[PDB]
């Protein structure tokens, strides 16, 4: 289970980024994918969740109406949309499947 | 996650259960807990044998993945559908998580006629998933989902219900020291005996004997199965050691029972210490192996065609520490774990490796 995961960066208060995570070594197409993000100096923090079909999708209250879960089983690649970004976002934020982990992205959030 | 809301979240000598609530809306399900496997697989057509099951067809949320798991084994086998839906543990959280689901629909001698449980919570590690390692375990998925250490532990009350503490480890159900032994392979719990203790009087036996195959910790075992070999040697202890007039071969086989403790002796496994030049004992009173069935008894202990299973016979005694971030399993002894005023299991330690090998598991 090989994850590597792209598109964090330096932005905004009120700013956007799109986050996506290649796959291989499993079938995609039948893996729950799940986003988490970690900062340095706190608790892990579960981001959002989407079952391998892409139809059921679950977020974080902290997350919830700004960051968008998604997928295209075809292309082995999992997605986050992220808007009206804030510095408490700021994190590495990583895909994880199965036990297993990509070794992530970072976004940073400062004006 | 709330630990104490945990508390006595087990009804169980048939298994210890988990209520866990499935689909949308949500199904209650009775759900055995079992650190030997690593699926979570429940009831899922109408079936002879059990209360009510998780009818898929009831749960807008619920998904097929399209494909079947089937486990083959000795004694009889099970098959169902692979598929997701959100499920909520009351006794512990209060939001839902999105899991992987197995639904049962053909199976042999698997659902027992007189059983409250109709489903089984595999917390072993990705290793053991069917129909591969790439099926997300339901605890790999909760730890994700719900912020909690990658860490569970339980407690048996049984021999005394109990509880399954998701995230972390619970004061109020131990007193004294957790004794730690490093997790040997992740697929198990896998962890290396050194000795057997009888009466005070170690069995002459390699230690390679307690690994062979492999010693595991499982709370889906009901006794402490033990390798024939090591098994002969623990009966002959355990009779040269009893004052009374002989045991029936029928009782340590378990075809016939024992009616009618100060007569009957302690036994004890040595488990390595995270520093290897130590040990600790794990320590069984009579009352945990001489089992209530004139009061009728039965042998809680089995031979074993393969591995040493530290089955519900000792765990009833402890407060056991799934300790999967550190690579370890906890012990310490159960306060519950208690029958006519006296306590049916000690801890104790440390205790000298200069004898034994380094590695007792055979490479
Ligand atoms: C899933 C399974 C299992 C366990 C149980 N347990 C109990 O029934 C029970 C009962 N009482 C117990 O303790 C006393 F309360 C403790 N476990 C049931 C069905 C299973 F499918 N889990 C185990 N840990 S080993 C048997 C096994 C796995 C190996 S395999 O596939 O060869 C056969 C099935
Ligand atoms: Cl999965």
């Amino acid at each position: 289970v090989q994850l590597q995961e792209s598109g964090g960066g330096l932005v905004q208060p009120g700013g956007s980024l799109r986050l996506s995570c290649a796959a291989s070594g499993f079938t995609f197409s039948s893996a729950i994918m799940t986003w988490v993000r970690q900062a340095p100096g706190k608790g892990r923090e579960w981001v959002s969740t989407i079952g391998s079909d892409g139809s059921i999708t679950t977020y974080a209250d902290s997350v919830k109406g700004r960051f968008t879960i998604s997928r295209d089983n075809a292309r082995n690649t999992l997605y986050l949309q992220m808007n009206s970004l804030k510095p408490e976002d700021t994190a590495v934020y990583y895909c994880t499947s199965a036990g297993r982990r990509g070794p992530g992205t970072q976004v940073t959030v400062s004006s | 996650a709330n630990f104490l809301a945990m508390v006595d979240n087990l009804q169980g000598g048939r298994g210890y259960y988990l209520e866990m609530l499935i689909g949308t809306p949500p199904q209650k399900l009775q759900i055995l807990v079992d650190t030997g496997s690593s699926n979570f697989a429940v009831a899922g057509t109408p079936h002879s044998y059990i209360d009510t099951y998780f009818d898929t067809e009831r749960s807008s949320t619920y998904r097929s993945k399209g494909f079947d798991v089937t486990v083959k084994y000795t004694q009889g086998s099970w098959t169902g559908f692979v598929g997701e839906d959100l499920v909520t543990i009351p006794k512990g959280f209060n939001t839902s998580f999105l899991v992987n689901i197995a639904t049962i629909f053909e199976s042999e001698n698997f659902f027992l006629p007189g059983i409250k449980w109709n489903g089984i919570l595999g917390l072993a590690y990705a290793t053991l998933a069917k129909p591969s390692s790439s099926l997300e375990t339901f605890f790999d998925s909760l730890v994700t989902q719900a912020n909690i250490p990658n860490v569970f532990s339980m407690q048996m009350c049984g021999a005394g219900g109990g509880s399954l503490v998701l995230g972390g480890i619970e004061p109020s159900l131990y007193k004294g020291d957790i004794w730690y032994t490093p997790i040997k392979e992740e697929w198990y719990y896998q962890i290396e005996i050194l000795k057997l203790e009888i009466g005070g009087q170690s069995l002459n036996l390699d230690c390679r004997e307690y690994n062979a195959d492999k010693a595991i910790v499982d709370s889906g075992t009901t006794l402490l199965r033990l390798p024939q070999k090591v098994f002969d040697a623990v009966v002959e202890a355990v009779a040269r050691a009893s004052l009374i007039p002989e045991f029936s071969d029928g009782f340590w086989t378990g075809s016939q029972l024992a009616c009618w403790w100060s007569y009957f002796p302690k036994i004890s496994i040595y488990l390595r210490d995270e520093n290897s030049s130590r040990s600790f004992r794990i320590t069984i009173l009579p009352q945990l192996y001489i089992q209530p069935m004139y009061e009728c008894y039965r042998f809680g202990i089995s031979p074993s065609t393969n591995a040493l299973v530290i089955g519900a016979t000792v765990m009833e005694g402890f407060y056991v520490i799934f300790d999967r971030a550190q690579k370890r399993v906890g012990f310490a002894a159960s306060p519950c774990a208690e029958i006519a005023g006296a306590a049916v299991s000690e801890i104790s330690g440390p205790f000298s490796t200069e004898d034994v090998a380094s590695n007792c598991v055979p490479a």
